[PDB]
């Protein structure tokens, strides 16, 4: 039976990040790691067999310490993207594959130059959303106090294409005492709400 | 490699539901394996040559699995339970392999009613005339609203092809009435373009979203319509001023 620490990760971007498991059984002689993207199936990305004590492949790093039956996965310089669910196992023989439980990565992004903005989109005829977007990584979108007001949590975005990430979080709502201005009163980065 | 079906199935409490996999050409290629955000991948049982082997992980009660032959496996479970809900995912792998490859799994949810399953309604909702302004970019934004369960896959196409650069969906939906437990969701997700692209008349943006809900096998009283799997789209053009 195996375990696996921590259970969720928030790395900040650039950082490594590294998952602990350890084994129950002298006998196991391989250990696969898996990263699972949502909605896939668990890829293959990194094994060591009990011939060796580190591999270092397709920027992954893997220990393996019989003696201390424990073994662990490093990923140096996160981006989003290295973003997902990880698991670990052990395997005896021809049979038993243990796994552990999973670590979801959250590789929290370096927004370079911020642009916090809160701007208005309509359309097909609610009607009205309110988009809060390009702020930092330091800012929480807190939920609606008000209900029938409805806010998402935020987005990291990151584009192969070019060096640029950005955040955002959408919020509506049917009233008609709601408006963009005062929409977000989470811990907003002072500016914008321009119209 | 190991294909799996169905990918989504809703059932309703007592209901039966049986969960189908092909492995890949090869012996020891069994290992159902359920996964839940408590209790992470477990194993369930292993098949070599169509022979049972270690059924350890297995309820000890109404779940039960077969190899009718040695290309295809099924799980059977028998008056689907809340608790049954989970991903269940199927594995292979070879001989002299270590190698153990996954199927994409079978998501099961299992609701005590389905008189509350709703499909979504979703809009799309075009960009801002300060943010293109501003920045020089358009943000679109889909809004898939009140749908139950939670199995939605939200997609933008542009001008017939799909697309990813440039998408954010929501990881997880939001629940529109949060107090309650048994509450319908809602998911956003953004496109952002050039404003260039935006401005051209003869883009074509769709948002797109397929749900999964009832099949045409299940009864439905209700006087609305019946929620079965289906896409939800929602579309607007490019607009130069």
């Amino acid at each position: 039976q195996v375990e696996q620490l921590p259970s969720i990760l928030r790395v900040q971007e650039g950082s490594s990040a590294s998952i602990n498991c350890s084994y129950e059984d002298s006998a196991s002689n391989y250990f696969p790691w898996y990263k699972q993207e949502p909605g896939e199936n668990p890829k293959l990305i990194i094994d060591i067999r009990s011939n060796m004590e580190r591999k270092q492949t397709q920027g992954l790093i893997v220990l393996l310490d019989k003696k201390a039956k424990r073994f662990s996965l490093h990923i140096t310089d996160t981006q989003p993207g290295d973003s997902a669910m990880y698991f670990c196992a052990a395997s005896v023989r021809n049979y038993k594959y243990v796994f552990g439980a999973g670590t979801r990565l959250k590789v929290i992004a370096d927004i370079q130059n911020p642009d916090p903005a809160v701007y208005q989109l309509r359309d097909s005829k609610d009607k009205s959303v309110c988009l809060f977007t390009d702020f930092d990584s330091q800012t929480n979108v807190s939920q609606s106090k008000d209900s029938d007001v409805y806010i998402t949590d935020k987005c990291v975005l990151d584009m192969r294409s070019m060096d640029f990430k950005s955040n955002s979080a959408v919020a509506w709502s049917n009233k008609s005492d709601f408006a963009c201005a005062n929409a977000f009163n989470n811990s907003i980065i002072p500016e914008d709400t321009f119209f | 490699g190991v294909i799996q079906t169905p990918r989504h199935k809703v059932t309703g409490k007592g209901q039966e539901a049986t969960l189908w996999c092909e492995p890949i050409s090869g012996h020891s290629a069994v290992f159902w394996y359920r996964q839940t955000i408590v209790q992470g991948l477990e194993f369930l049982t292993y098949f070599r040559n169509q022979a049972p082997i270690d059924d350890s992980g297995m309820p000890k009660e109404r779940f039960s699995a077969q190899m009718p032959n040695q290309s295809h496996s099924t799980l059977k479970i028998q008056s689907t339970q809340p608790q049954d809900s989970a991903v269940y995912l199927c594995a292979s792998s070879r001989q002299g392999q270590n190698t153990l490859y996954f199927g994409a799994g079978t998501r099961l949810s299992v609701l005590e009613d389905l008189k509350n399953v709703f499909p979504p309604e979703v809009a799309v909702f075009e960009p801002s005339e300060a943010e293109i302004s501003h920045t020089q970019k358009a943000t679109l934004v889909c809004l898939a609203t009140g749908f139950y369960p939670d199995h939605v896959e939200l997609s933008w196409w542009v001008n017939g092809k799909e697309v990813h650069s440039g998408v954010c969906t929501d990881p997880q939906p939001l629940k529109e009435q949060p107090a309650l437990n048994d509450s319908r969701y809602a998911l956003s997700s953004r496109l952002r373009v050039s404003a260039t692209f935006w401005q051209n008349p003869r883009n074509h943006f769709r948002c797109q979203v397929q749900f999964y809900g009832l099949s045409e096998n299940d009864e439905w009283t209700q006087d609305r319509a019946k929620p079965v799997t289906q896409i939800v789209s929602a579309e607007a053009w490019g607009r130069a001023d």
